[PDB]
């Protein structure tokens, strides 16, 4: 983000630049002996050899070619995407005193990548916009079916059955399943229209059985002249040989 | 089976049509990609190809994770792609029918490298195109008979869910028992008739106390 926000001209932030450099060596196993004395004012062969082994974390078993060091180095911080420029002659005199400032800055530039590299490795999409949801599962037939394709084809019918049944898991429907609950609710149904029929069919041999037994109790009550819930004992007034005999 | 190898002039053509969009797409030229590809183009292709294959966002390509520990969060911008290209690049490209790629093919995009990239991954796409339309298929025949079960369980719960005179009778009862008789409804426009022997009395030429007391005489 050209620019230089950083004050390459205070000795503290510089000596602070030094003293990280010279933690992650330490911590991250550098295989030479550092300390803040010898990463002062380093030559260009001690670079070469602190540089090579950042650069490794991003780019496994990376070893510099013998021949234009002065080339690759600016160019792989370009690619990487260092923001400032780094002068094929800053190579040449990397520890000198107008030249460090400038680079232990890119080298510290070059450890926050590898932190950043490094972090998004430990710690560690199934809707798409084509309109593919489940896509994990799309995906692990879509490749299953590009490397039989890949082979031999033209079929996919392992991979169709196979995908077949991993989506009658996922949504427990089978064209049995389906269809066994369209005859088991079927069935209740008509025993309802069923079971409604003994109820409308007790509403009528119970409102017409009363109306019969009532006219009967009335045909009793006539012809005994006995209600129960006396006549006829010479008056017919209301009230057996006891009452007979009064 | 190699996958097709397309030239620099149909790979334009495909990677408008499938993997570029709009503005990204118009702007893309052979110039950009041979005889020496341009990295910021590589960059936005990859990561859309990306994002197709597996639904990432964007946003996902320029993230600064947790505690960092940066000295400069904003230096870094430039980097931020690449570390979240590797990891995803590692494994699309051998789906692609890709084996060799590497970080250098990131970072400095060689000519006949990437072409041959691009066309692993084009083919690829056109593949799985094929592929999606017989994956919906299938993912409109079981999610349909899904909701075929839905108004299966709604017409059977509630139908499972439905499913979940001791004064008349005893006073019509003992006239008939402690009499022992019962009528014949044969009685005639008139007359009374029954059993107890046969009862047979006129009633409009007897008085209702005879009636009741022959009755009551037989009990």
């Amino acid at each position: 983000m050209i620019k230089d926000p950083r004050p390459l001209n205070d000795k503290a932030f510089i000596q602070q630049c030094i003293r990280q450099l010279c933690e992650f060596l330490t911590e991250n196993g550098y295989a030479h002996n550092v300390s803040m004395k010898s990463l002062q004012a380093p030559s260009v062969k001690d670079f070469l050899k602190i540089f090579t082994f950042l650069y490794g974390f991003l780019c496994p078993s990376y070893e510099l070619p013998d021949t234009k060091f002065e080339e690759e180095v600016p160019r792989i911080f370009k690619d990487l995407g260092y923001p400032f420029a780094l002068s094929k002659s800053s190579m040449y005199t990397v520890g000198a005193p107008h030249t460090w400032p400038h680079i232990v800055a890119a080298l510290v530039w070059l450890i926050d990548c590898i932190k950043i590299h490094t972090a998004m490795k430990e710690s560690s999409g199934e809707e798409t916009e084509d309109g593919i949801m489940h896509n994990k599962l799309f995906l692990d037939y879509t490749i299953k079916c590009y490397e039989s394709f890949m082979s031999g084809a033209d079929s996919f019918d392992e991979m169709n059955a196979e995908l077949q049944s991993k989506l009658k898991d996922l949504f427990n429907v089978d064209a049995f399943k389906l269809e066994s609950l369209e005859a088991k609710n079927r069935a209740l149904n008509e025993q309802i229209a069923r079971l409604e029929q003994e109820r409308s069919t007790a509403n009528k041999a119970n409102a017409e059985r009363l109306k019969r037994l009532q006219k009967s109790a009335d045909l009793y009550k006539d012809r005994l002249g006995l209600e129960i819930r006396f006549t006829n004992i010479n008056p017919e007034s209301p009230f057996r040989k006891a009452f007979t005999a009064t | 089976l190699s996958f097709p190898r397309y030239n620099v002039a149909e790979i334009v053509i495909h990677i408008r049509n499938k993997i570029l969009t709009g503005a990204d797409g118009k702007n893309l030229t052979k110039n950009d990609l041979y005889p020496n590809p341009k990295p910021e183009v590589l960059h936005m292709i990859y990561m859309r190809a990306l994002q197709i294959v597996y639904g990432i966002r964007l946003e996902h390509f320029y993230m600064m994770p947790v505690n960092s520990g940066v000295m400069y969060p904003h230096l870094m911008e430039g980097f931020l792609p690449f570390s979240n290209l590797v990891t995803h690049l590692d494994s699309f490209l051998p789906i692609c029918r890709v084996n060799d790629f590497e970080t250098a093919d990131i970072l400095c995009p060689k000519a006949k490298r990437t072409s041959r990239f691009l066309s692993g991954i084009i083919n690829f796409i056109h593949f799985r195109e094929a592929c999606r339309e017989t994956y919906m298929e299938f993912l409109w025949q079981y999610k349909s008979s899904a909701d075929k079960m839905q108004q299966l369980n709604a017409a059977h719960q509630e139908a499972l869910m439905k499913l979940e005179i001791p004064s008349a009778v005893y006073v019509a009862q003992l006239y008939h028992q402690v009499s022992k008789i019962e009528w014949e409804y044969e009685c005639e426009p008139g007359m009374v008739k029954g059993i107890h022997q046969p009862i047979h009395l006129d009633s409009t030429q007897l008085s209702r106390k005879f009636i009741s007391d022959y009755l009551w005489s037989l009990v």
